[PDB]
DNA sequence: CCCCCCGGCCCCCCCGGC
DNA sequence: TTTCGGGGGGGCCGGGGGG
């Protein structure tokens, strides 16, 4: 939306320390090529998307504590996204990003995009039950979309009828914290 | 001799999603998406001998077709599995070019995911989100809980439940028929009863007692598969007098050459899974088998110690 | 290794051929059958110490083969590196690959399967499935526990039993005519009772006793041999401590235990053995008697095996029998 | 295999090419119509950028019916071009609707024919359009000096600034452990042309660039005896390497002031 | 040091011929008797035999009274053996019933010794003799061809499938990144004689083998320019090197057909 | 004589029941 | 936190080959 250029990476890189010096390191305060060519005044900018900060292993050589340090003298936008922001690996990042919290979502946001989908899908939804099948994906919209289209294949109505066997079937066995 | 007979768990493998027994909505499933296509990230769990890999291979087949050598990548525990080969083998399967019918897509298979690490499972989250369009995942496990959250919310949930005895005998009753084996009702009842809700044990033993002894009945069949030492240390922890439980822990378990250790885990186990007794009267019986699972494993296994368990599991429950 | 005479008798009696293994007739049938109409299934010998599941693995191998057997099949062991990478390329590669010599199936044995990582278990599973074609497995093992169930789920199953009292005396026949030993029916029954159904005991005892006599030409094996050079107590110690330990007083049973042990230098372990096999076919109006029997003598067994004061022990079994014993009259 | 038939009369030819970038991007699109062979590419950290072009006349015997774009993993085609000698004659085959390509190498003294078959990639990646511009400063020196420059600043810091004033040019590189400069003036040999090195500014011009994009694109020396570097007041700086009917260009972003 | 002696002109031919099979086995068996040296040793995966024979004729002095068996670890004989030079001369000597062999390295010119002792190993190897074989196809080529062929087609997959059919030689690979295919021609030349293909056929072949054992085998190169395939469908293919009183023989199992 | 490829140690990080 | 042992992944070091 703000006319950057995005430089993702993500857990399918290579993002040790070495990688990390001689790869993206070069970039923070680098013009990008495709902006110029492609001519915005934040065209010729990069914003580094870091996804899956969570999926890097390593105490030193995994480049946690490089990517804290890079976020200290970054020359343009760095955006860092993790799943779990409490674990060890993450104290590097305590105070030195701005922390942003996306909670789990409410039935009542998603009941609309439910709605449409269901009718667009050409199978039925009651709306009555979407909080329960929510229940069962743990807020995960994802997996609640993925539930629909594997549900609908062979039942064209979703109601109280079945609802009960969806949801222990599709039961998101998380792991409770302590 | 040098020749082999083929297994009947290989030659009877079924081909087809129609040949396979049990979890008769999750089949029709897969068949409805064979004939349309489409087929989703998805992972499919259960426990060992139900048909899993089969379900996966069978719908693998059915989607493809000609192209399935071309446009299957099949990795289990056997082969290299690490981060690097999932960087790279699995990458450029992914970006591979290969044109395919309007409704069809490459299809990794990976057999027995729960072994995989944390490593690769995280680098796999971006690939299967980017090129979704032209390939899809399944993995077949035993354990679901081992696939991390991220894979499991990309993917279609589909836990197998065990075979009924009526499946079991179904199946081993069409493979007779295809092989014309002599049998009998109680060999059968038998066959099944030691199954246990595994069709490749339930295959195999019955392909053992017709090679050993032709004719398919209890006596024969039981001289093949050993009856299940659990129920003998269920009958042995659930015996009313301390001797009649030390006549069942040295005739049926001490003398016929099964160890202390597995005697003493095998109790543990059933004691966790005895529903017909109170839990606070289940906790003290599991301290008391914990205590002399230690003394075994310091290195008293000797049938004294188990003698001196079954006595305090005796008194406790008096 | 000058000749196969000095070889341990353990050794040097090892069966070479599927007709040499005593006391597991069942099996042993069953595996000839499966070899002669070629049906030979993946196979699992689960079985105590020494009852035959490593020479009974070696006979099939080489009756499948010949004497060139050891180059035809692939024989892993505790001994040997067995990691995940060795089943994914060793394994794979002789599994997947035709014979050198021969155009026969391939053999695949892993002895001591139970000392196998689970990642390693794991991974032979589909090294099992795909190749079953043209290779068999064999694992042996003395605890289930350690295999997976995915592992014993693809493995017909085999229990090899403590070894029968006939076996053990054919055995014992066969090694004396090779010996030219002599065995009289005391000793060969000691011998059997101190066995436990384990043919090495057998083999190692009866090489001590051999060695035990000043003319093993002439001379005789007798009870008395075997006690001592095993060092265990006599049928009469023992029935002469538990005795005194029933009917007399604290200091007379006290004094027939010390004397008892002195005589011989016996260890206490042994005579709590003893006391309790006999104890064993007692019948007890109360079972609470059997009770503290068997709570009190285990834990004195489990403190004897850390080592401790030797005399207190001693008094601790005697006053143990007591006390077990006062509950058989109200 | 009809639609596209292209022989180098030496495979050295296009594996020399293709080692020239193969460092800096890994997917490649290569479009090929009646004209020859494109090929444009983006390195990972979207700041360098491969251009490269061969013509007609580069080819013994070049026919392509309609153009046609072939995704290429630059690790595969070396891989595969390893396999081939120098005396040989490369040939490229490509048909309607490919899923692969075949390469064949033959040797005419032999009878002994290579056939090799390499797997396309689905590529989606955008073409940008490099309209003509201007520069400010164009110099022209040999390759080998330029990559020993180089490749002797790089060992000190990351970062090599180039400054261009009249009849003077300047690589500094400043690190932790220490600094080096260098100094260069425009000189022409009649005797040896092939070192003169020459130099056209119309405006000063200070540029830095990073250490590795300049490793890599050093590494297409061997591709052309020279190498012409054109800088401008705030646009990427070029590197070219000129071939027989063909170019190497290599777009680099500097670091922003 | 009377019983076993044998002398090598050259230390550089003993540390060639070990180098030539030393990373396909570890464990092997060298059998001296007074026509010469053999040995055979199997691979761990029992795939791959060797199996090297060396003449007297090779060595400037040999004496073996009985025969005599040394069990030896290719890696430590390796690791003694890159000690010498290549202008000193070797003597392996041994003694009855030894437990170790000492290798001795000679330079009369500057009057250098040097002494090396190997403790020997008891392997229960007994040597195998390989029943003389007819095989469907025999080809000989030069060992520089095979090598590239083989390096080449090793790297596109982990299987090599070497078909033989009327006068045609073809070395196909399939793999996940491509397919490649050589196929090759009888021909001779007078002028360079070396270069040859040879080919004699009597049945088609058709055989799979592991790209790994390939590239192991190929390392005998250095002992001979050509090499001799022999290959027949009922047994393993025999790749032969050729010594100038001996020979390294691998024979290599072929994937089972399924 | 110098540069690059690629096998092998060396280290460091992380489960370990069902 | 952590008392072995196994497995995996990444970093250098160095042998060998090629130009
Ligand atoms: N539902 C089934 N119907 C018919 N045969 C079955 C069925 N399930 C298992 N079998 C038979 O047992 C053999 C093995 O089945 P598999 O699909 O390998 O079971 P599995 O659940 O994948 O085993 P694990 O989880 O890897 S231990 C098949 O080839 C069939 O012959
Ligand atoms: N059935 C038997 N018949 C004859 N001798 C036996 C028999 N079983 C054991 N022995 C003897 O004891 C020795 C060891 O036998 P093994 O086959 O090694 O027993 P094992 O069951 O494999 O021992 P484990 O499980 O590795 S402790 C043999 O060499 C024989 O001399
Ligand atoms: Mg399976
Ligand atoms: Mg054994």
């Amino acid at each position: 939306e703000l006319g950057y250029d995005i430089l993702e990476q993500n857990a399918s890189d290579v993002r040790s320390k070495t990688l990390l010096n001689a790869g993206v390191k070069n970039a923070l305060d680098n013009m990008s090529v495709v902006g110029y060519f492609k001519h915005n005044l934040n065209g010729k900018h990069f914003v580094i998307i870091m996804d899956e900060v969570d999926g890097m292993s390593g105490g030193d050589r995994g480049g946690v504590g490089q990517l804290a340090q890079f976020c200290r003298k970054t020359s343009t936008p760095l955006i860092l996204i993790c799943n779990e922001r409490n674990l060890p690996k993450m104290r590097p990042f305590d105070r030195v990003c701005l922390d942003i919290q996306f909670r789990r979502p409410d039935a009542n946001s998603i009941k609309s995009r439910l709605m449409t989908i269901a009718i667009r899908e050409k199978f039925k939804l009651d709306p009555n039950v979407i909080d329960r099948l929510i229940q069962t994906t743990r807020g995960d919209i994802r997996q609640v979309i993925n539930l629909l289209s594997t549900i609908s294949t062979t039942t064209k109505t979703i109601n109280h009828e079945n609802i009960n066997e969806i949801s222990k079937a599709w039961e998101k066995n998380i792991a409770l914290k302590p | 001799t040098l020749s082999l007979q083929l297994p009947w768990v290989e030659k009877y493998r079924p081909q087809v999603l129609s040949d396979i027994v049990g979890n008769k909505e999750t089949i029709d499933r897969l068949q409805q998406i064979a004939k349309d296509g489409n087929m989703p990230h998805m992972i499919i769990s259960g426990m060992p001998g139900i048909g899993k890999t089969t379900s996966v291979h069978c719908l693998a087949h059915e989607l493809l077709g000609r192209s399935y050598a071309d446009g299957v990548l099949e990795l289990n525990a056997s082969d290299d599995r690490g981060i690097d080969v999932v960087r790279n083998q699995i990458k450029h399967f992914a970006q591979k070019k290969l044109h395919l019918p309007p409704g069809k897509h490459k299809i990794v298979i990976l057999d027995e995911a729960d072994s995989m690490t944390a490593g690769a499972q995280q680098a796999l989250r971006r690939t299967m989100e980017l090129y979704s369009n032209s390939t899809r995942f399944a993995f077949a496990c035993n354990q679901s809980n081992k696939i991390i959250e991220p894979l499991q919310s990309r993917c279609a949930i589909l836990r197998y439940s065990k075979l009924s005895d009526e499946d079991v005998l179904k199946r081993l009753l069409q493979i007779i028929k295809l092989e014309d084996v002599k049998y009998t009702n109680d060999g059968l009842e038998a066959i099944i009863f030691t199954a246990e809700g595994d069709m490749r044990q339930a295959i195999n033993n019955l392909q053992s007692t017709v090679a050993g002894h032709g004719l398919v009945n209890a006596d024969n069949v039981f001289k093949i598969v050993d009856s299940p030492h659990p129920l003998i240390v269920k009958k042995m922890l659930l015996a009313s007098n301390l001797e009649d439980s030390i006549q069942i822990l040295r005739t049926d378990l001490w003398k016929k050459g099964y160890s202390s250790i597995d005697i003493v885990t095998t109790s543990f186990r059933v004691t966790k899974n005895l529903a017909q007794v109170k839990e606070s009267v289940r906790l003290e019986m599991i301290k008391e088998i914990g205590l002399t699972h230690m003394r075994i494993l310091e290195g008293v296994g000797t049938y004294l110690q188990l003698a001196s368990m079954l006595a305090k599991i005796h008194k406790l429950n008096n | 290794k000058r000749s196969k005479e000095n070889l341990p008798w353990v050794e040097k009696y090892r069966p070479e051929t599927l007709d040499e293994v005593y006391g597991q007739n069942e099996v042993i049938t069953t595996v000839r059958k499966f070899v002669d109409e070629g049906k030979l299934p993946h196979l699992l010998f689960y079985g105590p110490p020494g009852t035959g599941k490593t020479s009974t693995i070696v006979a099939l191998a080489r009756e499948i083969y010949g004497k060139n057997y050891s180059n035809m099949v692939l024989e892993l062991n505790a001994s040997d590196d067995r990691g995940i990478d060795v089943v994914r390329n060793q394994i794979k590669d002789f599994a997947s690959t035709r014979q050198i010599f021969s155009k026969g199936f391939k053999l695949i044995i892993l002895d001591e399967a139970d000392a196998m990582t689970n990642a390693a278990q794991n991974a032979l599973r589909r090294v099992i499935e795909r190749y079953t074609k043209n290779t068999r497995f064999c694992v042996l093992a003395n605890y289930a526990h350690k295999l997976t169930p995915a592992l014993l789920s693809r493995c017909t199953r085999f229990r090899f039993q403590p070894l029968p009292q006939e076996a053990i005396e054919r055995r014992i026949a066969n090694v004396l005519v090779h010996e030219k030993l002599k065995l009289s029916p005391n000793a060969e029954k000691a011998l059997i009772e101190l066995s436990n159904g384990d043919m090495r005991r057998v083999l190692n005892v009866l090489q001590s006793c051999k060695a035990t006599l000043d003319n093993p030409d002439e001379d005789e094996i007798s009870d008395d041999v075997i006690y001592e050079c095993c060092g265990a107590p006599r049928p009469s110690d023992l029935k002469a401590v538990l005795k005194s330990i029933l009917e007399d007083d604290w200091g007379t049973a006290h004094y027939t235990l010390n004397k008892v042990r002195s005589a011989k230098g016996l260890a206490l372990i042994d005579l709590i053995e003893g006391i309790v096999k006999i104890l064993e076919d007692y019948e007890l109006q109360n079972e609470e008697t059997r009770v503290h029997l068997l709570t009190k003598l285990a834990d004195i067994e489990y403190s004897i095996s850390k080592g401790g004061n030797d005399q207190i022990q001693g008094s601790a079994v005697i006053g143990a029998i007591k006390a077990s014993f006062e509950n058989e009259t109200v | 295999a009809s639609m596209l038939e292209a022989k180098f009369e030496e495979a050295s030819l296009f594996k020399r090419i293709i080692d020239g970038f193969k460092d800096c991007v890994q997917l490649v699109n290569f479009q090929c119509k009646e004209d020859g062979i494109i090929a444009q590419a983006v390195d990972d950290s979207r700041v360098l950028l491969v251009s490269l072009e061969i013509g007609v006349e580069a080819f013994q015997e070049y026919r392509c019916d309609h153009p046609v774009t072939l995704g290429m993993d630059l690790t595969s085609l070396s891989k595969i071009l390893r396999c081939g000698n120098n005396t040989d004659t490369l040939t490229l085959i490509a048909d309607n609707t490919p899923d692969s390509i075949i390469l064949l190498f033959e040797d005419t003294k032999k009878d002994r024919i290579a056939e090799y078959s390499l797997k396309l990639m689905d590529i989606d990646a955008d073409f940008l359009k490099i309209e003509e511009l201007q520069y400010d400063s164009t110099l022209s020196l040999p390759s080998s000096e330029f990559s020993k420059i180089v490749r002797d600043l790089s060992q000190l810091s990351d970062s090599i600034n180039i400054m261009i004033t009249k009849e003077t040019i300047k690589f500094v590189a400043d690190g932790d452990i220490g600094s080096g400069s260098v100094i260069i003036k425009p000189f022409v040999d009649m005797e040896h042309p092939e070192t003169s090195i020459k130099l056209e500014m119309d405006q000063p011009v200070d540029l830095t660039f990073g250490a590795k994009y300049l490793l890599d694109i050093i590494k297409g020396s061997s591709l052309s005896d020279r190498v012409g570097i054109r800088l401008s007041s705030e646009a990427p700086a070029l590197f070219q390497f000129d071939l027989k009917s063909g170019f190497l260009q290599f777009f680099l972003a500097p670091k922003f002031n």
